[PDB]
């Protein structure tokens, strides 16, 4: 076995001192982050096989780093296109990079990890072969294994040494399940860094000092990890432990209640390499982890989230919706119309994000309780610790609540967030239009209503522009940039730089009915709404929205959306094409709403919907729902419902496409994952077409045949349109 | 084709789990014990013509490792080529124990035959042995692993079997259990338990409490203790039987079965064998039959494993005179009523394991003897005993008098 | 009653103790890989006409703990109809599998079943699951507990076998052994192990040493691990043969079963079962037996019961063309040949596990099914597969090639 796998530029430089202390400084020339790619495991193998071939001329080591970062992040771009004949070579490289770690990792002597900046992923499993941790406390630097967020796992030694050093439950729960970064702080208090410095310039002189006090202090000891000494004792004890042997079989159930039985392979697989990882030898374990590694990165899951949360959500972020040429506008002050839920949402996250914001609303009451919304989420994030008093006390005093016009003086930045209404729309705009600057960003939070017909009501329309949020605000990391007809590349691109300022993430969506999201989700939930009325249990609409990865079921949305809501929608959508000479075929569901509201039961707000409700909580299925819609007496498979809901976004964003709504998929995957809650594990609406797997087969052919199987037995909107065809 | 018979069927009492009387017996000593009582009601008997010793034990490790079965055949002083071999079917064990003996009689290849069970659950608790549907994240994720209990209060919920309905049926076992103790039904079958000075440690069922009332039985909380309170269970549950909102949480350990020590022997073997050593046979093997359902709800397998041995046999359910149910749980034994309309007085006429304990590997061969005495006891001709079983399965046994 | 036939007889390759292929692989895998390799070579017979799913495993503790056979019902997706029963008699627990399957199919109350073993003793050694009686000083001081390797070194000194006889076989076996492999007789039943992404983890008897020598055995050193090198044992065993002096520690690590992990399984049925799902018969059941001798010198039952099944098959060793007894140790082999004259060239033809180890709980199973195929091979009609067993129990059984 070797160091090496079977050109690439040298990524690590080496540096022999005067004591012996050889320092490895790993500096990338072809990135500005080290990255475990092909060129690393090369580099690294030399630098280990001399290593060892200088061994008696060498007391200890230090790995660090030249770039702003440690060392963050694997190569994204060979695992997703490996292939399920290629796991033999995917086993193989990462067999070799522990071969490599495993060799550091039991020299005879010291090895310390300088972490100058963000280890993730990788970069901390390199750090964690080392035997000792010291990290720079600086502003943006983070730890921690994310793999599982691209459906992988830390298959190069991460999901092993972390069991070792944590046990299996602390290892998995707090580490390696949802792959949490975690500040150096917060780092060093788990046990991922053993100690922290001021500055990056202390690091490798106390990485050296390490080194030194330990081959004194502790000669027999230096360059020995936990597990390989001889009374070394598993946290938690070992999987034949009696007490951990108790409550090991809740594990995997524990992990289905959190993921609601929908399909996640990763998280399973790290379970399993995690438990029989520690059932074995540190070598055994190793091995035992490349092969759930390499039965990930050849699966369909973590190439739809390799797709979705690496390329095109960086795509996005590099700006592939942002119009080309345009340059930066600054923001000096923003002002929100109306302080509700979403008013008071976007002027929190707004001034969290450092802007001054004017929350403007009908009375100074209800302006100040929309900064109470600011206040009581600063509230539960000082005593939970996750911010300062000093920084609180700034972000809430950029919030000034008022209701006088007069207060928008200086707003270059208008979101407009109150009654959805195109007449209250239009006043509410005229009233400020001359009172904010006049380069003033012209922003309205609709869901609904198209912005061509709202930016009307201004005189300056080719800054009017669709901003559209996501409740919880504060919560949500989608913003939905509606472009108008007039609507200026400018106006878009300083909407969209805001966006990436205020830390959410911008899809670009040209004017139309429902927009992307809306009428998207909208699709969701009346295809459950259909099943209601056809005769099946709620119970299992509901597990159906579960297990088929969504958020939340979809009865117990639409009681959150409010069925009047959804009935005006309706009610606006027939007139939207029968005023314009065309034909509208009612979708099942809106009998089934108006029957719901025909009995009283709108919604939550109302306080009864498919749900009861008692003290601001939700009490079960209203029990008058089965004899209602005579719930059994239509029982389809539950992979039926669950392809039903999915198969209908999955069109509807493919017709989004085709109208020009959506420009990229890039946008369709990560605006239907942020912004709707499409499951992760598709990897978007868009790419759930090219990764579906079934009964057929895998990709675009099999999602047309099971989407003509879905037309056959519920309904002609099942039919696939023309473009994914042949 | 060789018949089989029981030419004998007997058992310890049942010790508690906490503060029991057995807790200071290794589980082999109840088994020898056993030896030695049929020993004394046949000093006659060849034990060279006993061809193998079949222990169901369902926790087979520490004190009941090593082929418990073997070491009983060796500590007792028992011939060499007696054997001794230990299985696990779960639940099923005691009676797979002596279904397989019967079957090994009626292929010709064995001619006397031991068969039995033994369980000292407060020494070795149920799931000490590990395993791979509980211990192995991949398997235990795939199959949808969930505690017998919850499957219990699903069967329950889905039935719509009120927490008063399953009460009702443990307080009816509590009495009947009482009136067959008192009555002096159990006086011949069960063993009273000695130690090696011959001095009493117990002869009777202490887990029963004959003085139970519905209204006792109504103020106990629902299973919180083991493994049904780590969590997520129910959510798991949930996802295979997604038309079901909310599981009914009735089950208590006071409808639920005892955990006990104890252990039981029945003595089985040919026509042949048993003229050749005088014996004479107390009932006939008429058939056996294992069958299965859904491994997440667990407790159903009974319902087509009794359906399988009727028509083996040629029989139905207006063909039996008593049916013995294993009572793991009050849900399980109404569903099973329920599902084959038993009429109520046939129906586990003597108590059953909630009020006087189910020692997993032993309960299939004493409520199999349980029957051999009642059946005779009532000039009845036929009995069915089934039990269900973890992971799905059920088998079942009709037993005619002779 | 019915007649019992052999319609598939594969097995896993042994996996050797240190630094082993297998031992990354857990048992619970072994089993479900060749339950997917049936299915192959089967795909579409309807698993809902079997039965019965029945291992043997001496060793069911931790990953083998919890019915390995019903979690390999439940992990391969087979029918939950389908049962699933772990059994327990020491070394012939692979064999008393498949003898249990066939009798089940014999009495007629069973149709296709499974059989076979598991034993991953890389990761679950020998004794794991304690024993209701090493825990028991009481039990162990009155049987004369000795360990199997003592024995055997007392089996040679009485018989005459030297450390020269012995190791002679030691070296016949691993010849044997390579020639099968050599001439390809295992290519169809051994069915290598690969892992969750189709890579091969094994796919040959790793435990083997095809270069083994006469002055290479003659330097190993006698048995010095496991039990038999603690104190006791050689007074306790010659307290009960009184006449022998001393033993004669001849028996080395190259003249003993080698500690291997692997599985194996023997589908078993009816005429019917087979005619109804187009399965070839490959070799009929034609008669089991169990018998013993002294526990003690423990390894000496395999004579009687073989003289057994020869007399209850109405044959004598004349009548038998294959004679397939497990190398436990050289000796207890050399002293079955000497007893009843077996013919050398008649005798483990293929080798054994000395050469190819001696995974406990499946090594009943595997034998078998080496004799199944070699049967076919050189197209003759009989063989007879016995394996000894701990505290002195033997099992063997006759297959008649179809
Ligand atoms: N978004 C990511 C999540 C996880 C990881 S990894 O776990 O370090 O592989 C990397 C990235 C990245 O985009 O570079
Ligand atoms: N408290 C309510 C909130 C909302 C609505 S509805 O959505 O306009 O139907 C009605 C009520 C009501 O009490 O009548
Ligand atoms: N796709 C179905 C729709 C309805 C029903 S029914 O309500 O049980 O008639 C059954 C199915 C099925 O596939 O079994
Ligand atoms: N309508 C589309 C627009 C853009 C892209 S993209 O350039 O691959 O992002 C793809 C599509 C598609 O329909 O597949
Ligand atoms: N063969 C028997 C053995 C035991 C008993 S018992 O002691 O009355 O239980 C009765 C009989 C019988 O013939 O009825
Ligand atoms: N002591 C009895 C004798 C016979 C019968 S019966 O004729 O088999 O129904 C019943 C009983 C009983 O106690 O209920
Ligand atoms: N689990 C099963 C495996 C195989 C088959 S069969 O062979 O197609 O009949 C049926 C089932 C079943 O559950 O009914
Ligand atoms: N029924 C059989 C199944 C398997 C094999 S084997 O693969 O050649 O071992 C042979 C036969 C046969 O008919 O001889
Ligand atoms: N290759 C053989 C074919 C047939 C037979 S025999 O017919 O069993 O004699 C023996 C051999 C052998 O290898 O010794």
């Amino acid at each position: 076995s070797s160091h090496h796998h079977h050109m690439p530029d040298n990524t690590i430089q080496w540096d022999k001192d005067a004591d012996g202390i050889v320092t490895l400084t790993m500096d990338d020339p072809s990135g500005s982050t080290n990255v475990m790619n092909e060129a690393y495991i090369e580099s690294m193998g030399k630098a280990v096989d001399r290593l060892v071939a200088e061994k008696d001329s060498i007391t200890g080591v230090v790995v660090a780093s030249a770039k702003k970062t440690f060392f963050a992040g694997g190569d994204v771009k060979t695992m997703i296109q490996a292939r399920p004949e290629d796991a033999g070579d995917v086993f193989n490289t990462v067999e070799t990079i522990k071969r490599q770690l495993r060799t550091l990792e039991t020299l005879g002597k010291p090895v310390v990890a300088a972490i100058n900046g963000a280890a993730l992923g990788g970069g901390l499993e390199i750090a964690l072969a080392c035997h000792h941790r010291i990290a720079a406390d600086v502003k943006g630097s983070q730890l921690g294994l994310p793999e599982v967020t691209l459906g992988l796992l830390p298959g190069g030694g991460g999901v092993t040494r972390t069991v070792r050093m944590f046990g299996i439950q602390n290892a998995f729960v707090s580490v390696l399940a949802q792959g949490t970064r975690f500040k150096p702080a917060k780092a060093k208090e788990i046990g991922l860094v053993d100690e922290l410095v001021a500055t990056v310039e202390e690091l490798v002189p106390a990485a050296k000092a390490w080194i030194k006090e330990e081959l004194k202090a502790n000669p027999d000891g230096a360059g020995v990890q936990p597990w390989d000494k001889k009374g070394y004792k598993m946290p938690g004890g070992t999987p034949s432990s009696p007490g951990l042997a108790a409550i090991l079989p809740s594990f995997p159930s524990n992990l289905r209640k959190q993921l609601k039985g929908a399909p996640m392979p990763a998280p399973r697989a790290i379970l399993a390499a995690a438990v029989e990882g520690a059932q074995v030898d540190f070598d055994t374990a190793s091995r035992i982890e490349s092969r759930y590694f390499a039965s990930l990165v050849t699966g369909q899951v973590a190439k739809n989230m390799m797709q979705a949360f690496f390329f095109d959500l960086q795509a996005i972020n590099a700006g592939g919706s942002r119009p080309e040429g345009i340059g930066k506008t600054p923001i000096k002050r923003i002002g929100v119309l109306g302080a509700g839920m979403m008013g008071a949402g976007i002027a929190y996250v707004s001034a969290k994000a450092g802007y001054e914001v004017v929350l403007k609303d009908v009375s100074l009451e209800a302006a100040a309780k929309g900064k109470g919304y600011s206040e009581k989420l600063e509230a539960k994030a000082l005593e939970r610790g996750r911010t300062t008093q000093e920084r609180s006390d700034a972000l809430l005093a950029r919030i000034t609540p008022t209701a006088d016009a007069a207060d928008f003086k200086g707003v270059d930045f208008v979101i407009e967030a109150v009654f959805e209404n195109q007449e209250l729309k239009h006043k509410v705009f005229g009233e400020i239009e001359d009172i904010v600057e006049p380069n003033a960003i012209l922003g309205s939070n609709t869901s609904t209503l198209p912005i061509t017909g709202l930016a009307t009501g201004v005189k300056r329309q080719e800054d009017f522009i669709g901003i559209h949020f996501f409740s919880p605000v504060d919560k949500m990391p989608l913003v939905e940039i509606i472009k108008g007809e007039k609507t200026s590349d400018e106006a878009l691109a300083r909407v969209f730089d805001y966006t990436l300022a205020i830390g959410k993430t911008p899809i670009v969506v040209n004017d139309s009915r429902g927009f992307f999201t809306s009428r998207v989700i909208g699709t969701f939930v009346n295809e459950a709404l259909a099943m209601l009325g056809e005769g099946v249990e709620p119970a299992s609409i509901e597990q159906a929205g579960s297990q088929a990865g969504y958020p939340a079921p979809p009865l117990q949305l639409s009681d959150e959306l409010n069925l009047e809501l959804m009935h005006k929608i309706a009610v606006a959508t027939r007139k939207g094409v029968e005023d314009a000479g065309g034909t509208y075929q009612p979708h099942p569901a809106e009998a089934v709403v108006e029957k719901m509201i025909e009995l009283g039961r709108s919604g939550r707000l109302k306080g009864a919907g498919f749900y009861e409700y008692a003290d601001g909580k939700r009490s079960g299925l209203w029990p008058g729902l089965r004899e209602t819609f005579k719930s059994g007496s239509s029982q389809p498979p539950l992979q039926d419902m669950i392809d039903r809901m999915l198969f209908a976004e999955a069109l509807e964003t493919q017709k989004c496409l085709d109208e020009g709504v959506l420009t990229s998929t890039a946008d369709a995957n990560i605006g239907s994952i942020m912004g709707i809650g499409f499951p992760p594990w598709t990897g978007g609406s868009a790419q759930f077409i090219v990764g579906y797997s079934g009964p057929a087969g895998t990709g675009k052919a099999a999602f047309v045949a099971r989407a003509r199987e879905l037309a056959a037995a519920y309904g002609d909107r099942f039919l696939p349109p023309e473009s994914l065809l042949s | 084709s060789e018949e089989a018979f029981i030419y004998e069927a007997i058992r310890t009492p049942r010790g508690k789990q906490k503060n029991g009387s057995l807790h200071e017996v290794k589980p082999l000593s109840l088994v020898v014990g056993l030896i030695d009582e049929l020993r004394k009601r046949h000093p006659d008997l060849d034990e060279n013509l006993i061809s193998d010793v079949i222990l169901g034990c369902v926790s087979p490790v520490g004190d009941q490792g090593g082929d418990i079965a073997r070491a009983a055949v060796l500590a007792s002083g028992m011939p060499v080529t007696s054997g001794g071999v230990q299985l696990n079917r779960f639940c099923a064990s005691g009676l797979e124990a002596v279904n397989t003996a019967a079957q090994k009689v009626r292929s010709g290849w064995d001619d006397l035959v031991l068969a039995g069970g033994v369980e000292s659950m407060s020494r070795v608790p149920m799931g000490s042995d590990g395993g791979a549907m509980g211990l192995d994240p991949a398997t235990n994720y795939d199959v949808m692993f969930v505690p017998q209990s919850i499957g219990a209060d699903l069967i329950a919920t889905i039935e719509g079997f009120s927490r008063e309905d399953v009460d009702a049926y443990a307080l009816r076992s509590q009495q009947k259990a009482a009136e067959a103790w008192s009555g002096g039904y159990f006086a011949k079958s069960v063993v009273p338990v000695r130690d090696q000075n011959g001095l009493l440690i117990l002869d009777h069922d202490e887990h029963m409490r004959p003085d139970t009332t519905k209204e006792g039985l109504a103020k106990l909380k629902p299973a919180f203790e083991g493994l049904a309170a780590l969590g997520g269970f129910d959510d798991v549950a949930l996802q295979k039987y997604h038309w079901v909102e909310k599981i009914n949480h009735v089950h208590t350990g006071g409808n639920s079965s005892g955990i006990v020590d104890g252990a039981a022997l029945v003595m089985i073997g040919s026509a042949a064998a048993g003229k050749l050593q005088g014996l004479t046979p107390r009932a006939r093997i008429v058939a056996t039959a294992t069958s299965g359902a859904d491994p997440v709800i667990m407790l159903t397998g009974p319902t087509p494993a009794t359906r399988k041995v009727l028509d083996r046999a040629g029989l139905t359910v207006d063909d039996i005179d008593l049916f013995e149910l294993n009572e793991a749980f009050a849900s399980v034994v109404l569903k099973f009523q329920k599902d084959l309309n038993i009429p109520d007085e046939k129906l586990n006429v003597n108590g059953g394991a909630i009020a006087m304990g189910h020692p997993l590997g032993a309960t299939g061969a004493m409520i199999l003897g349980t029957m051999v005495d009642e059946l005779e006891r009532r000039n009845a001709r036929r009995a069915l005993i089934t039990l269900c079983i973890g992971g799905g399965m059920g088998v079942a046994t009709i037993i005619e008098r002779v």
